[PDB]
């Protein structure tokens, strides 16, 4: 499990997880609050 | 072509061509004075840039003058 | 539209200037080639050693910047 | 009018490239560091990394945001 | 700039009416209650809400009938356009300083390890999450580093090429 | 003696090496000092012979990697069947394949992207597909989403089996080297067992499932009222209703009364007029005959029962007075070099994909494929591109063999040795051929453009001026048109309508028609010959001079992939065989772009279109023969005129193509920064940027480097190809979806 | 039996002897061409070569030139064009000789052609033979029975 | 050429005599009839003379090539 979590901590896996989180957050914000142009 | 392909490809190609001329009957009666070689690295950058720029300018000049003068 | 294209023009001016200025200031030497002044303004490269050194001369910075100038004036 | 504007702007672009080219040539061939010790020329050579890096930053900012606004509008 | 509010712009209203009309023209080829009909009606509802919201935000409209943003901080604050660029500027700068400070903190913390390069491509994920949480208080720490003199490395410790 | 030999449990199954990037390589396992290590890890990941010199370990890695690729392909295929089952208008299209556009992708409503769910018909909204799956599923007899679901589930089970096998044959039971070197056994099994039994089993499916269901479909029966395939399996009388010879059962087969089966094993030729596709009974007979031929072919090679051929003996016997020792030593090469095998197989596989493109457009094998113009254009273009890339790869791995696996001791005066010993003659003659072809192909167009601009159309190379008729191809067309009369008497019709004869029309649209050839066709075919010969010149020159040249006599010591041997000898950039692959990719792109442009314009101008009482109204109205003999004709009447659909696509469901058109133009232009520049500039720029990071104490420990010279070239050509090909992709698809 | 051998038995001169190079028909035919008559004067070999080449070039000019569709004018224009090409090639041959010239065994004397004076006589012979061959081509278009 | 040339009716007649066998006339007979009919202006592109020419000549050339190889290959060792 230690070796597996080290693999999950390699740069592309962390990049995949973080960018999936960020893209999903942006997508769900735009789903819940459609068409934001201004604050 | 001058900007993407670089020198050593052309030098080996020219070597085969120089072999061909020396071995071809009725043509090897004539010889070069200057040994044919590929253009230098810097010369290639220059010549590619010159063709790129001249084509850029000629294309836009034709488009500009034709598009404006065909209407006006 | 004038706003957007003027900022494109600013990008072109600043990038062409960056290439030209970096070429002029690194013309005498850089970390990759600390004795570049000994080789002159225009030379092909310093060979594939030290990672490879294509287009390291200041002349090559001019050559790269002409593309950006043509893009900018375009 | 269109031909004259385009003609003189392309001529201006080529000339500006040449200006910076001959500045680089000056730095290689003619610049004497001992004769310019501590003056404005030597001092701008002495912070060339700051100048180049700031030109890089402004070019990157302009490119990222101008292209991004255009692509968003597209 | 000679603009008009979008809520009183005729071009803005014409654009809303034309977009709704195109979507409604697409609608009259499907039965009611079908998935295409529901999807098109949802798009129509979103279009109407979007035009109403852009009118109600006080956005200015050009002769194109489209919203134009005001970005001078003076004109924005006095005429109620701070939500267009100024407040987004503050929000972006806060998040960007957060990201940069978290990255700097992680790099500095990794510099003291026995194998500093290992943490750069095999991420210390608990440490990264802890540092990422602490990036919320970045302006205070960064301003203190600026006044103290520890934000910047001294020029005598940085490599430079021969001049 | 051919036998199964494995090693038990050679490699432990553990995540320990997953946690150590670059473990496979002795240089890379120590970890990075610079960012170059990050790229080198990916570049060297599948270079097995660089990791070790043991042929057994390399072969085991290759076998298990092939299982992994098969599992990925099965996941992809099951995905396509699943999206047909779940996210498609397939059943509605089955009820009305002439008016309903196939769609099997639906986008979610967010950020306005639901406009891409176009009104494709059948009460359905989605992205229109051009892969041809609907026509393939209909030809197979699939009538419901349940059968598509079943294939998707079965594919995922088989995908898991492939991934299990790759793990199993690497970690548990890894075959030894002598198992892999049983090329006689592998050829016998792949000819008779894979291809032969595959064709026999597919003939079985066609006869028992595809033939009766499609017969009922083309009769006009509603697909929901057609009996399921197993009803045709279990009820022989039901099948005998459609094919009366089935009442006799298998007795005509066993008594050699094969002509009784003539109702479902036919030799009609041509196309089914209802669907515009090839007759499925013809396909059943074709696959049966193919199966028998391959089953016979798989008994040629000696394995364990004395009879059969030794391939080494065959090769060593074929030598002549011109060729020295002939094919001696080739058996040792092809049983010890994986790269030599890859070179051969890539060359033939790519040539096969290109042949497939031509044969499927000319003889459309699926119902309602030929009038789905988007699908026709897409599959031609796709298989052409796959073929070209595979051929360039053949050149690459031939060169890799020459650098790494060639041994002069085992090649003394054989064919390979003698080819190397006159490489200058080969390359110089091919150089002359390329120059001659370029002059007498492209210069004809330049002559025509200049004559037309000067107001001298009578001085042009054209059908109404100085003519260049392709008389040999015209004679071939006439011969193939006249074939059912004399030279193929039991075939009712020619193989394709392209040779001559009448228009095949489906739903008021042309499925296939004669493709006449005039001066413009002559000119563009010699363009094709020129571009193919130049691409051959680059790749073959890379192979022949991979080890040495007059310029660099010790090039093999520098390896397959190296940037140069320095600025000396005038300058030696791109001497490596890898760089010949790099240049050959561009010329492959140029060649295949002209080929697919030729296809698109000629089909739109001379084949595709609507049928009226008067005749055929083609999409671009026959303008190929009028203007394809000038470059300006191509630029205006093809590129400028046909790009109207992609640049007007905004605000429609085709707007994704307009965006991809622009983005692909961008990616293409972006590539020129990598191709035109050099890493010395970029490394110095990075020095200044690194100074800025050092000042703020944000310099990384993994020291940033510019890309290597070779990586700069690889990035440049990858983005060039991606941008150009995706530009043509969006142009083609928007054009033919909107006007098809 | 092997029909490809090193050039003159020397494996290290960059040439191979093949049936194309060294068949008795090919080597006999090439030896009797005027280019390979080493002892014959370069002027007369130039005359023969010029006759052959000036005659042959008129054909494309006659049948494919801009005036090819004008009866009578087509032949005269094609022959004047061929004469212009012959004169241009004479200039090229002459400037080749002035620049190119500033042992051989089977012992052989070197060609008098491969000298400055010999090449200049060759150029004169080329010019005379080429103009004569162009004129003879015109005469043939005016006199051949089945010419069209 | 070092071709070892030998007088070859075995191949001149090794293809022509089998090609003069009547099947549903013969290839050689049809070829000669086409030559005679075309000798009475070049043959058109619809004429069977081209196909008869190509088939007969590829058969004769392959027969001659295989005959030369068989005579020389057996003599020099197979
Ligand atoms: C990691 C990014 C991320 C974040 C922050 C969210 C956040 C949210 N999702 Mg979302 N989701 C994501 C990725 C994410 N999702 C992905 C990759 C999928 C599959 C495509 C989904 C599929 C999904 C569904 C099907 C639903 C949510 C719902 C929700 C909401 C309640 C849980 C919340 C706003 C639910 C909802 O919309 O609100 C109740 C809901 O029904 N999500
Ligand atoms: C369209 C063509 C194109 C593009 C986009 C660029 C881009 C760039 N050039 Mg290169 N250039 C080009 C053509 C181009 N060039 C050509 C033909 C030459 C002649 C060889 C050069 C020569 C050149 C020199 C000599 C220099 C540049 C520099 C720059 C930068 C300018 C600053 C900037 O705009 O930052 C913004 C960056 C961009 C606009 C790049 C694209 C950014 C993308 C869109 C970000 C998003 C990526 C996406 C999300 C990732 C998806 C990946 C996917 C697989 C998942 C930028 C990286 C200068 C530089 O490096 O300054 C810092 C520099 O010194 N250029
Ligand atoms: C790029 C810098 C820039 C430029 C060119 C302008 C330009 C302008 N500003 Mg803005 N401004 C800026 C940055 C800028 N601003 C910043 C950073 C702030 C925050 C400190 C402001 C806060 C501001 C205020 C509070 C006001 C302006 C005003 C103005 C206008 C008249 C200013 C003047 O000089 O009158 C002499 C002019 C259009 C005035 C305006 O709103 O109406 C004319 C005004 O009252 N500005
Ligand atoms: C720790 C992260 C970090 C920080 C604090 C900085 C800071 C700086 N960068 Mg550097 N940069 C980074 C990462 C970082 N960079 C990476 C990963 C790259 C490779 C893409 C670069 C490439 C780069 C260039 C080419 C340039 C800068 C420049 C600059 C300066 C101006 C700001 C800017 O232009 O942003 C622009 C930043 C980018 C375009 C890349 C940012 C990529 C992400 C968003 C940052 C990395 C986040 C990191 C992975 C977080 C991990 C933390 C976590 C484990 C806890 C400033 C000194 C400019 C200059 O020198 O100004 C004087 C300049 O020209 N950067
Ligand atoms: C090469 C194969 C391939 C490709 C390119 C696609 C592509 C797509 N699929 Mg299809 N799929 C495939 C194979 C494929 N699939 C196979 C083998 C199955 C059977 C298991 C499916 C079953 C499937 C379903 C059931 C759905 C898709 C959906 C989608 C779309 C959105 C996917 C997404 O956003 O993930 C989200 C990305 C994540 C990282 C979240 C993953 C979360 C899950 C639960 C794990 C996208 C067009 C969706 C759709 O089209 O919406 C209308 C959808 O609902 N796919
Ligand atoms: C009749 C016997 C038979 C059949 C049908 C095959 C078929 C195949 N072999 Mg070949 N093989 C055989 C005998 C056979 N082999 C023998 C006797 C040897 C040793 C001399 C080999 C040595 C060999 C090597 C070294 C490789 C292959 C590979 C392949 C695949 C080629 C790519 C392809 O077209 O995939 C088409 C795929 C399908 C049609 C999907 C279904 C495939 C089924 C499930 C497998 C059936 C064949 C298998 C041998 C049956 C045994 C069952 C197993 C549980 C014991 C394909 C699966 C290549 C590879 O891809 O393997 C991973 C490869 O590298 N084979
Ligand atoms: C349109 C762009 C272009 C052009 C014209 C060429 C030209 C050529 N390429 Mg280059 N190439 C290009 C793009 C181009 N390339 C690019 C972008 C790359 C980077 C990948 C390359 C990389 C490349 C490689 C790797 C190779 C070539 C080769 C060739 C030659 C092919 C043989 C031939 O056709 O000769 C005929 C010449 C032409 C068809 C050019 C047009 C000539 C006109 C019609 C004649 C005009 C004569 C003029 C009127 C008389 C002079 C009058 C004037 C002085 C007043 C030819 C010189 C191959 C070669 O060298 O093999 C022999 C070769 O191996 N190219
Ligand atoms: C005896 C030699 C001879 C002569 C004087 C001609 C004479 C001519 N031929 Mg002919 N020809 C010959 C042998 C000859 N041909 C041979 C061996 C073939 C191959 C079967 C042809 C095939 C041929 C064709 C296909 C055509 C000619 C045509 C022509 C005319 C142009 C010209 C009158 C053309 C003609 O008949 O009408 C314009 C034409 O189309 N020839
Ligand atoms: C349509 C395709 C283009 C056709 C014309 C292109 C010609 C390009 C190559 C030049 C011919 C090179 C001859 C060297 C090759 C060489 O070694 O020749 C010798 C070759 C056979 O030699 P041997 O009898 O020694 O061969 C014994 C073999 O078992 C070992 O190769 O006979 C030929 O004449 C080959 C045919 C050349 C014509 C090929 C036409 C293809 C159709
Ligand atoms: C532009 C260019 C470069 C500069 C390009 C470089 C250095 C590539 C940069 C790639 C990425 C963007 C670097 C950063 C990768 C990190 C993994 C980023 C992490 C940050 C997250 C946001 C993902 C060269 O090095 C070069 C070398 C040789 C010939 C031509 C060229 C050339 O044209
Ligand atoms: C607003 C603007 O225009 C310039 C501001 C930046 C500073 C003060 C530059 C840095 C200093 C810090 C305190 C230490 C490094 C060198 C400097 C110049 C003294
Ligand atoms: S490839 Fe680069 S480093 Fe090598 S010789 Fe050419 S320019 Fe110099």
């Amino acid at each position: 499990m230690k070796n597996f979590t080290t693999y999950l901590s390699t740069a592309p896996v962390v990049a995949l997880i973080w960018f999936t989180f960020t893209a999903g957050l942006l997508i769900e914000i735009n789903r819940f609050f459609p068409d934001p142009l201004v604050f | 072509m001058f900007l993407i392909s670089w020198r050593g490809y052309w030098q080996e190609l020219i070597e085969t061509l120089a072999w061909a001329h020396e071995r071809t009957p009725l043509a090897n009666l004539v010889r070069w004075r200057d040994k044919p070689v590929a253009l230098s690295i810097v010369q290639a950058r220059l010549v590619g840039l010159a063709h790129f720029s001249a084509g850029y300018i000629l294309t836009y000049a034709a488009f500009l003058i034709a598009s404006t003068s065909g209407k006006f | 539209g004038d706003f957007l294209v003027h900022h494109a023009i600013a990008l072109g001016l600043h990038t062409t200037t960056l290439i030209l200025v970096k070429g002029a200031l690194d013309a005498r030497g850089s970390k990759l080639m600390p004795d570049k002044k000994d080789f002159g303004y225009s030379f092909p490269c310093d060979g594939p050693g030290r990672g490879g050194t294509c287009d390291i001369s200041a002349w090559d910075a001019f050559y790269l910047a002409v593309f950006w100038m043509l893009n900018t004036i375009g | 009018q269109a031909s004259l504007y385009t003609h003189h702007q392309y001529i201006a672009g080529f000339i500006l490239c040449g200006a910076f080219a001959h500045g680089a040539i000056f730095f290689v061939r003619d610049y004497d560091p001992e004769q310019n010790k501590g003056n404005v020329l030597a001092r701008i050579l002495d912070h060339k990394e700051a100048v180049i890096s700031h030109l890089s930053w402004v070019s990157l900012f302009l490119g990222f945001h101008t292209l991004g606004l255009y692509v968003h509008n597209d | 700039s000679g603009l008009t509010p979008c809520s009183e712009s005729k071009g803005f209203a014409k654009r809303q009416k034309n977009e709704i009309k195109a979507l409604t023209k697409r609608l009259k080829q499907y039965e009611e209650g079908s998935a295409p009909s529901l999807a098109l009606k949802a798009t129509i509802e979103r279009t109407e809400k979007r035009f109403a919201n852009y009118g109600n935000a006080g956005l200015l409209c050009g002769t194109d009938g489209l919203p134009h943003l005001i970005s001078d901080p003076g004109l924005a604050l006095r005429f109620g356009h701070a939500g267009e660029t100024l407040i987004p500027t503050v929000g972006f700068l806060y998040i960007a300083g957060w990201i940069g400070t978290a990255g700097r903190d992680y790099l500095i913390a990794s510099k003291g390890e026995a194998k500093p390069r290992e943490k750069e491509y095999i991420i210390d994920v608990p440490l990264a999450l802890k540092i990422s949480a602490q990036g919320a208080g970045w302006p205070f720490r960064v301003i203190r580093e600026l006044q103290k003199g520890t934000l910047l490395e001294k020029d005598s410790n940085i490599t430079v090429s021969p001049r | 003696k051919v036998k199964i030999v494995v090693d038990g449990n050679p490699v432990e199954t553990s995540f320990e090496r997953w946690a150590k990037p670059g473990h496979f390589s002795r240089t890379l396992s120590k970890g990075p000092s610079t960012t170059t290590w990050i790229w080198n890890l990916h570049a060297d990941a599948h270079d097995f012979d660089s990791h070790t010199s043991d042929l057994e370990e390399i072969s085991r890695k290759v076998f298990s990697a092939h299982f992994g690729q098969l599992g990925i392909i099965l996941i992809w295929l099951s995905g396509m069947y699943f999206h047909g089952a779940r996210f498609s208008n397939y059943e509605a299209w089955l009820s009305d394949p002439i008016h309903i556009k196939p769609s099997a992708q639906v986008v979610w409503p967010v950020v306005g992207q639901e406009i891409l769910n176009g009104d494709v018909g059948g009460g359905f909204q989605g992205v229109q597909i051009t892969s041809g799956f609907f026509q393939l599923w209909r030809a197979s007899g699939i009538t419901s989403e349940l059968q598509l679901y079943s294939t998707a589930i079965g594919g995922l089970v088989l995908a898991a089996a492939m991934f299990f096998a790759g793990w199993f044959h690497y970690h548990k039971a890894a075959p030894k080297l002598e198992w892999f070197q049983n090329v006689e056994s592998m050829l016998n099994h792949h000819l008779a067992g894979l291809l032969g039994l595959g064709s026999l089993a597919w003939a079985g499916h066609q006869i028992h499932v595809s033939l009766p269901i499609n017969k009922l479909l083309d009769a006009g029966v509603d697909p929901k009222e057609i009996p399921l395939p197993h009803e045709f399996i279990l009820n022989r009388d039901l099948m005998a209703q459609l094919y009366p010879s089935f009442s006799k059962g298998l007795a005509p087969f066993f008594t050699i009364n094969w002509s009784e089966y003539s109702d479902f094993l036919t030799f009609q030729g041509g196309l089914n007029p209802v669907t515009g596709g090839l007759w499925l009974s013809d396909q059943a007979h074709h696959h049966l005959a193919i199966a028998v031929l391959f089953l016979v072919a798989g008994h040629q090679y000696r394995t364990n029962w004395g009879i059969g051929h030794s391939i080494k003996e065959i090769l060593e016997a074929h030598k002549g007075p011109f060729t020295g020792e002939g094919h001696k030593g080739l058996y040792e090469i092809l049983t010890t070099s994986w790269h030599a095998q890859l070179a051969i197989n890539l060359a033939l596989f790519g040539s096969l994909s290109i042949i497939v493109a031509h044969h499927m457009y000319s003889m459309p094998p699926y119902p309602y494929l030929a009038t789905d113009y988007g699908t026709q254009l897409s599959i031609f273009t796709h298989h052409t591109w796959i073929g070209g890339f595979c051929i360039v790869g053949a050149g690459a791995h031939a060169a890799i063999f020459m650098v790494r696996d060639y041994d002069p001791t085992n090649n003394y005066n054989n064919l390979l040795d003698r080819v190397i010993r006159h490489r200058d003659a080969i390359v110089s003659h091919l150089n002359w051929v390329c120059i001659f072809l370029g002059f007498h192909s492209f210069g004809l167009y330049i002559h025509n453009d200049t004559m037309s601009a000067l107001g001298r159309p009578q001085d042009m190379f054209s059908d109404t001026a100085i003519q260049l008729q392709p008389v040999f191809a015209q004679w071939i067309q006439n011969t193939h048109l006249s074939a059912p009369q004399f030279t193929a008497p039991n075939a009712l019709a020619p193989t394709s309508p392209v040779w001559g004869g009448d228009v095949v029309a489906v739903g008021g649209k042309v499925a296939a028609m004669p493709i006449t050839l005039g001066t413009a066709d002559f000119m563009v075919h010699h363009i094709h010959a020129f571009t193919i010969h130049v691409t051959v010149l680059i790749l073959l020159k890379g192979v022949l001079y991979a080890r040495s040249s007059r310029l660099i006599p010790d090039k093999a010591n520098l390896g397959f992939r190296f940037p140069c041997d320095g600025p000396g000898r005038g300058g030696t950039c791109q001497v490596s065989a890898w760089d010949h692959v790099f240049l050959g990719l561009f010329w492959m792109y140029n060649s295949l772009s002209i080929a697919i442009f030729h296809f698109s314009w000629k089909m739109q101008s001379d084949v595709w279109g609507t049928v009226n009482s008067t005749g055929v109204s083609h999409i671009t109205g026959g303008n190929f023969s009028q203007s394809a003999n000038t470059i300006n004709g191509w630029l205006r009447d093809f590129l400028w005129a046909q790009s109207s659909q992609v640049i007007q696509s905004y605000g429609s469901a085709l707007s994704a193509y307009g965006l991809i058109f622009l983005g692909a133009h961008f990616i293409w232009a972006f590539s020129l920064m990598f191709l035109f520049s050099g890493r010395g500039y970029w490394q110095e720029l990075i020095e200044s940027i690194v100074w800025a990071h050092n000042k703020l104490k944000v310099a990384p420990s993994i020291q940033p480097r510019a890309l290597s010279i070779t990586q700069g070239r690889a990035v440049g050509v990858a983005h060039y190809l991606l941008g150009g090909i995706a530009t043509t992709w969006s142009f083609f698809l928007a054009r033919i979806i909107a006007v098809g | 039996q092997q029909v490809i051998q090193p050039i003159n038995g020397d494996p290290f001169i960059g040439m191979l002897e093949t049936p194309v190079t060294s068949s008795p028909l090919v080597a006999g035919f090439l030896s009797n061409l005027p280019a390979y008559r080493i002892g014959v004067s370069p002027l007369l070999r130039g005359v023969e070569i010029g006759l052959v080449h000036g005659f042959l070039v008129t054909g494309p000019f006659i049948k494919l030139g801009p005036l090819r569709n004008i009866p009578g004018v087509a032949e005269r224009a094609g022959c004047l064009s061929g004469a212009g090409l012959v004169v241009i090639l004479a200039v090229a041959l002459t400037i080749y000789g002035a620049s190119a010239f500033q042992g051989v065994k089977t012992e052989l004397q070197r060609d008098p052609l491969q000298t400055a004076d010999g090449w200049q006589k060759f150029s004169a012979g080329w010019l005379v033979g080429g103009l004569s061959g162009v004129a003879w081509a015109w005469i043939l278009t005016q006199t051949l029975p089945y010419y069209s | 050429l070092n071709k070892d040339p030998l007088v070859f009716v075995l191949g001149f007649l090794g293809w022509t005599i089998p090609a003069n066998i009547g099947v549903s006339n013969s290839l050689f007979g049809s070829f000669t009839q086409s030559i005679g009919e075309n000798l009475a202006q070049g043959p058109p592109i619809q004429d069977k003379f081209w196909l008869l020419l190509v088939t007969y000549h590829v058969g004769l050339f392959l027969t001659l090539l295989l005959g030369q190889i068989g005579v020389q290959g057996r003599k020099q060792g197979y």
